[PDB]
């Protein structure tokens, strides 16, 4: 009662006791603290599954395995921003159904030699559609994401890819080499639109963090002889209630083959990857005239 | 219009070209107006 | 449901029966075109090989959803997807997926 | 009950008696039939002054006289389309303040030997804002319109303007001037854009209908004396719930000088006509790629 609770930590479920000698509670010590989201959960496993008994969404539908098959990124569905969440006071639009479709990106080639490539959120969306639009006139955006990566192979064709969700995919260069020039990634490489970028380094994901721990963060396998296709569903995740669509991109899909793709001479060369994906849960503010970037 | 997603994909000894049968049908919502002569077919000659 | 001839390209009458399906096969996975038609179940076209479209022949105005149910007929090794897209009106062709 | 309940008047509130002999109500006789909307009323007159304290809508803000000066078109407020009035069954969309927002169209300047222009609604609107993207972005569309148009001079300036809503202003041509050429208006005279089309004929407003009758339509003049402004609430006005936005014009808005500009030299002579307008409750569906015309 005597002291500012203008610690980091208000706000939180958890409880701690602390020692304070100050009149803010930031002063204290850290002291004592008085299905999971994190292993990528299913929809069945986070209860979700009357939202997954037919995913059509605006005006598309998608067909797969259901429930089990459908990774809910961090157990969170994507929501609307809540009344205290928000900071802007003007009222957002929501279309709902001219943004909240399936939209279908590239057709990328899965190789025997392929290294695996990345599309950026929503960087891919920014100049498709009816979302692309409100993106470009909007200055704030709020959105989660449907991704549907589909890799369809017959059952003689082998290979796994880790379809995952990294949030905040910065892209490091490799610095000339050596290490010693300080490079950056170019407007194409950081934000490669719904073409996507190759990876050139998949070991160290182009940003010196090694692929084998990709999946701590929201991801789905295509393993060809049990699935063909992974449904990631990704919430809004950032430090903000909104962000502008067009100079941040919240998280970036890797689509990288960890088990290389193999088949014998005689069935088909051409395994395509396809990246169909929804935005949920769109919001838009901060209408102005409309910007490419 | 279709559009192919990602491909058809076959393995060796699977045929290299598929077919697609389309079936067309109406919803419970269809209704329908105003009877007229049909045209999709016109016999122009007579009836033996 | 009615078969829709949307492979009406063929008149000989040997080949009049490869209008009740349309192939697909390996392209070079950029998006290709696989097949495009009008949704008018009452236009002359794919439609009136239909029961809807020979009915609506009978009929002036129509109202309503339809149906159009496409049922792949390759190998269970056969696999892959379409995008079947349906343009609302006032937006042609489309040149790429 | 022995009848089928046909007829042209089905569902109106006139209770009709009818003679008929036959199986359908349409075949029956005419028979018996068992503020004012026409007369341009006021907000006050309406009762909608509620909705009227302030003309904010969306992210825009005009000032003008309240209530008096507010010409609701027909006596009918701008609504979105009821459940039975409608027919297409895909869901629209609402943006409802990135497109109910008033834009400001041109700078049409009165002059002494003005004649006056017409605007087409909401074909001035095609290709300016979220509005105009979502018009070319989806087949249907719904809206009523708040146009204001703002036409300021001094108290030594002297005219009028019939700012004027025209239902379905369909444009003639001079057929050649003999009348026998049976010559059609161009796409550049049908649909002007937001820059308008100046009156070739105003006296029989380009359609051969009387200007002097004009008035059984909503308006509102500027007479410069009194106001300075014409206030013009138009809902939406069509056989169909939706209708599309590129190739049909629900209705023209005539800014016509009646009584000629005049002002001795030595006054401002650029006296100039701003069209400010809003739609209302606007609705789009039947999405697909976005198309111009």
């Amino acid at each position: 009662s005597h002291e500012n609770s203008n610690s980091a930590t208000e706000g939180s479920t958890i409880n701690y006791t602390t020692i304070n000698y100050y009149k803010d509670s930031y002063a204290a010590t850290a002291g004592k603290q008085s299905a999971a989201p994190l292993k990528s959960p299913s929809a069945e496993a986070c209860g979700y599954s009357d939202r997954v008994a037919q995913l059509t969404i605006g005006n598309s539908t998608i067909t797969t395995q259901a429930a089990a098959n459908i990774i809910v990124g961090y157990g969170e569905w994507p929501s609307y921003c809540s009344d205290d969440d928000a900071t802007a006071v003007d009222k957002p639009t929501r279309p709902d159904v001219s943004v909240n479709r399936f939209y279908t990106l590239d057709t990328k080639l899965w190789e025997k030699s392929s290294k695996g490539w990345y599309w950026k959120f929503p960087d891919v969306l920014t100049e498709t559609g009816v979302f692309g639009q409100n993106a470009q006139f909007h200055y704030l955006y709020r959105s989660g994401f449907c991704i549907h990566v589909q890799c369809n192979a017959s059952k003689f064709h082998q290979g796994a890819l880790l379809v995952a969700i990294l949030p905040e995919y910065v892209i490091g260069t490799v610095a000339g080499g050596t290490g010693t020039e300080d490079s950056h990634p170019p407007y194409i490489q950081t934000q490669p639109g719904a073409d996507g970028f190759e990876l050139q380094h998949p070991y160290v994901l182009d940003a010196g963090i090694p692929i084998s721990q990709l999946t701590v963060c929201p991801h789905q396998w295509i393993n060809l002889r049990t699935n063909n296709c992974a449904t990631i569903i990704v919430p809004y995740m950032n430090t903000l209630p909104f962000d502008s669509a067009l100079n941040h991109c919240n998280f970036g899909l890797l689509v990288v083959p960890i088990s290389p793709l193999d088949f014998d001479q005689g069935a088909t060369p051409v395994i395509p990857i396809t990246i169909t994906l929804a935005p949920m849960c769109s919001e838009f503010a901060g209408l102005r005239q409309a910007v490419t970037q | 219009s279709i559009w192919y997603q990602t491909n058809y994909v076959v393995p060796i000894g699977a045929p290299n070209t598929a077919y697609i049968i389309a079936l067309a049908a109406a919803q419970k919502n269809f209704t329908m107006k105003l009877c007229k002569d049909t045209s999709h077919i016109l016999q122009t000659a007579s009836i033996q | 449901e009615t078969i829709l001839e949307v492979n009406n390209v063929p008149t000989n009458a040997t080949s009049l029966m490869e209008r009740l399906r349309f192939p697909v096969s390996a392209q070079a996975g950029k998006g290709e075109l696989c097949a495009v038609f009008r949704a008018d179940p009452g236009r002359d076209g794919p439609w009136q090989s239909t029961m809807l479209g020979q009915l609506c022949g009978y009929y002036t105005q129509w109202s309503g959803s339809l149906e159009v149910t496409f049922m792949f007929t390759g190998s269970f090794m056969a696999t892959g997807k379409m995008l079947i897209a349906y343009t609302p009106p006032g937006g042609p062709l489309p040149k790429d997926r």
